[PDB]
RNA sequence: AUUUAUUGAAGACUAACUACUGCGAAAGCAUUUGCCAAGGACGUUUUCAUUAAUCAAGAACGAAAGUUAGGGGAUCGAAGAUGAUCAGAUACCGUCGUAGUCUUAACCAUAAACUAUGCCGACUAGGGAUCGGGUGGUGUUUUUUUAAUGACCCACUCGGCACCUUACGAGAAAUCAAAGUCUUUGGGUUCUGGGGGGAGUAUGGUCGCAAGGCUGAAACUUAAAGGAAUUGACGGAAGGG
RNA sequence: AAAAAAAAAAA
RNA sequence: UCCUUGUUAGCUCAGUUGGUAGAGCGUUCGGCUUUUAACCGAAAUGUCAGGGGUUCGAGCCCCCUAUGAGGAGCCA
RNA sequence: UCCUUGUUAGCUCAGUUGGUAGAGCGUUCGGCUUUUAACCGAAAUGUCAGGGGUUCGAGCCCCCUAUGAGGAGCCA
């Protein structure tokens, strides 16, 4: 697939992980 | 498309060219011709007073169709209606302008274009926008193919043009000015004023647009129309 | 790899060109890469010009013309049967016919 | 000797308006269109339809008494194509064959000084 | 029910995806000196004659 | 209704001139006019006298989108709503259209931010054209025949954007007047890379209102990924038959 | 300038 | 109950007392594209809402009912 | 328990007592294509939940059974 989309996907994932770790902390 | 319409009307014949009538139109005296045409309104009823609906009009016609010659063939003129007396209604100058084809033909590439504009009043309290134009021309013996300018020459040329038009207008009233335009002497003045700077072909001036009128002065309009 | 020393266009020393719009598909493209042509044409046609001059007052008038500069993009041009494609060597050639 | 009007042709893709007026343009006559002469919604702009419109406006001008016309041809202009549709020249030829007299043809297509913005987006009307 | 005659003077070539159509220029018999371009369906020659139910129309030039 | 004519308001844009043309460190910059301060090149028998080159750390500017707050809000228009198309189509096409597009005051600090070619310097083949400046010429033209200027022509030169031809040279080649002067290997200097993936991911830092940026691995996995060109085949790519 | 999706791998 | 409006082919709509009435759709066939058509040519289509009456002639003009829509109002 | 509503082609669903009842998808057949899809032509299919009755005639009308779903189950 396209790097633009892999990057977008990854950014959304980083965001989600950030907020759930915020729940923990 | 013919029978495609769903509803002609939201809520759910009289021939008027029998109700209409024609009108001869008179240009001013700064013109070789006067009888420009014919114009349509409804019968001046007791409520409408067709003279006014006829009065607030403007018409475009060519300077060649005014002076006979095909030299002033592009050169439209906008004439305003201001007065009526029995089916020979008068007109006054409302504006001049060029034709698309002529302006475009003037505009070629590999020759620098110059444009100016002034927004000046007159002796008789009119206000006008006189647009000027010019194009660099390739001298004879010239080889280099484009003949562009150096932009200080352009600033200076535009200064010259502006002060020239101001000097002429302030002193030329409106019709004195129109008869200054028709023979195209301003072009001669401009090329003589700028030849010591740069060649400058194609200096046919450009449109001129009334921005503000003074009061009516039926006296002057009558002095025009004989 | 590199197909063109000009790379598509006529930009060597600017950076930016304030583009324009291809008329057939309203598409943005720079003015240095655009295809520019110019269409100057008699208004009517060499066929009906005779009917015009016959039914015309003001004899020998002018037959004026209409002038418009046309910016097409690459795709619309090649679809409209213009600069279509050339081999390598004649791709380097730059002058018209 | 001559009674002159103003032809006001607007030739666009998808249509062709042919309508005529007095020299001032306020009192108007004989506005008719390709869709008023045919029923397709695709041949609105077609030369046959424009020609029929021209024949009809010629009939109407002759029934009024008008004999000649100065011509103002126009395309959409503004931000759109600026080039006339196919029907303009056909309408012109049609009325000139119909019998009216002709003058002062001019392209009056409204043109901007670098207008606002054109529709379709920077990537185009993709198809 | 008026018609018009014309003389085929100059045959140009074929048109159509399937090439069963011709483009020709023809001279009006009456009101001559008028030369108009038209389509044809079938076989045709020079010097020929055509019968138009309508005269004031020409087909797309393909050249 | 559309269309025509005459007007006014709004806000954006600055056409055609506009080009193998200009400026600016880059991003970028186009109506006119004026004010402010700056800058290059050229000219110089002016002055200073080695003050210089490139540079970590550290600083300024930094397209678009985006964010905050005010104004504005005409077009076009992510989202969204809709009409089609299609097996489906919340995609392509069409009609509407909030945000945004615009501006002030702040942030963000990225980009195919590309010439995908770091900067300074020297030398090496030809040819012509062009932009700015300068020089010479009983050269041409304009004025007041004349002068002086100005614009054009010829020659020359400095500095620019570039360009055409060849390859002596170089290179994997494409191609290149630098990507040459490097196995006959060294002019000075900063940055960067070490098979491909995982991964510009995780973690920890720090900057930021946020979005995110900058820095930045490991496990594990793999024998090929890849570059330039050749001959074919194929094309809802063109041309001819 | 409507439409026109897919074809196990191995050599 | 008062006034107005409509009852029409399978759906929806137009109609002058000189017509068992005209429209697009639906579908019967035929063109038409290689065809999928968008498309074009000919048919059938409406006890013209129901029943009375006037008229040389009523979807049509007069009376009534039923039906649907809108607004007005309502002493058993 | 009560009140209200439903039961129809394999699935989802339509109906004015007057046809061993109708759609779409599915299934099957032929074609197009190298092949499958899509596409084009065609077909066949139901004991209308069961049981009584009214009628000349019941998917419809009324009544019980089964099943389904919605609601009610309150004040202390």
């Amino acid at each position: 697939m396209r790097a633009k989309w892999r990057k977008k996907r990854t950014r959304r994932l980083k965001r989600k992980r950030r907020k759930v770790r915020a729940r923990s902390k | 498309a013919v029978g495609k319409n769903k509803r002609l009307s939201k809520g759910k014949v009289v021939d008027p060219f029998t109700r209409k009538e024609w009108f001869d139109i008179k240009a001013p005296s700064t013109f070789e011709n006067r009888n420009v045409g014919k114009t349509l309104v409804n019968k001046s009823t007791g409520l409408k007073s067709a003279s006014d609906a006829l009065k607030g009009r403007v018409v475009e016609v060519c300077l060649a169709d005014l002076q006979g010659s095909e030299d002033h063939s592009f050169r439209k003129i906008k004439l305003r209606v201001d007065e009526v007396q029995g089916k020979n209604l008068l007109t006054n100058f409302h504006g001049m302008d060029f034709t698309t084809d002529k302006l475009r033909s003037m505009v070629r590439k590999w020759q620098t274009l110059i444009e100016a504009n002034v927004t000046v009043k007159t002796s008789d309290d009119y206000v006008l926008r006189i647009f000027a134009i010019a194009f660099t021309r390739k001298q004879a013996n010239q080889v280099k193919r484009h003949s562009y300018a150096q932009s200080s020459h352009i600033r200076a040329i535009r200064k010259v043009i502006s002060e020239i038009l101001t000097k002429e207008v302030q002193g030329s009233t409106l019709a004195q000015l129109t008869s200054k335009l028709i023979p195209e002497v301003i072009n001669k003045e401009i090329e003589n004023a700028t030849k010591d700077i740069f060649p400058l072909q194609n200096i046919h001036v450009r449109k001129v647009k009334l921005l503000k009128q003074p009061k009516f002065d039926v006296g002057a309009l009558m002095a025009l129309h004989g | 790899p590199k197909k063109r020393a000009s790379n598509g266009r006529n930009k060597k020393g600017r950076g930016h060109v304030k583009p324009v719009r291809c008329v057939n598909c309203s598409k943005s493209i720079p003015k240095d890469k655009a295809i520019k042509r110019m269409a100057i044409r008699n208004i009517v046609e060499a066929a009906a010009v005779r009917d015009l001059s016959e039914a015309s007052v003001y004899p020998e008038y002018a037959l004026p013309k209409t002038y418009n500069k046309l910016h097409y993009c690459v795709s619309c041009a090649i679809h409209a049967r213009i600069v279509r494609v050339r081999s390598r060597e004649d791709r380097k050639n730059r002058a018209p016919p | 000797s001559q009674v002159f009007g103003v032809a006001r042709i607007y030739a666009s893709f998808n249509d062709t308006f042919v309508h005529v007026t007095d020299l001032s343009g306020k009192e108007t006559i004989a506005r008719v269109t390709g869709g008023m002469k045919v029923k397709a919604d695709r041949d609105e702009s077609s030369p046959y339809a424009a020609m029929l419109a021209a024949q009809d406006v010629a009939a109407k001008c002759k029934e009024v008494g008008i004999t000649a016309v100065h011509v103002k041809i126009r395309a959409t202009g503004g931000t759109r194509t600026k080039t006339p549709g196919p029907g303009g020249q056909a309408a012109l030829r049609a009325l000139a064959r119909s019998g009216l007299r002709i003058g002062r043809i001019e392209d009056v297509t409204p043109v901007p000084s670098d207008s606002t913005r054109k529709k379709g987006g920077r990537r185009g009307r993709r198809l | 029910t008026p018609v018009t005659l014309a003389k085929v003077i100059k045959v140009l070539g074929r048109t159509g995806s399937r090439g069963g159509v011709t483009q020709v220029r023809v001279e009006f018999l009456e009101d001559t000196s008028r030369t108009i371009v038209r389509n044809v369906k079938g076989p045709v020659r020079e010097n020929d004659i055509l019968v138009l139910m309508e005269s004031e129309r020409e087909a797309r030039r393909l050249r």
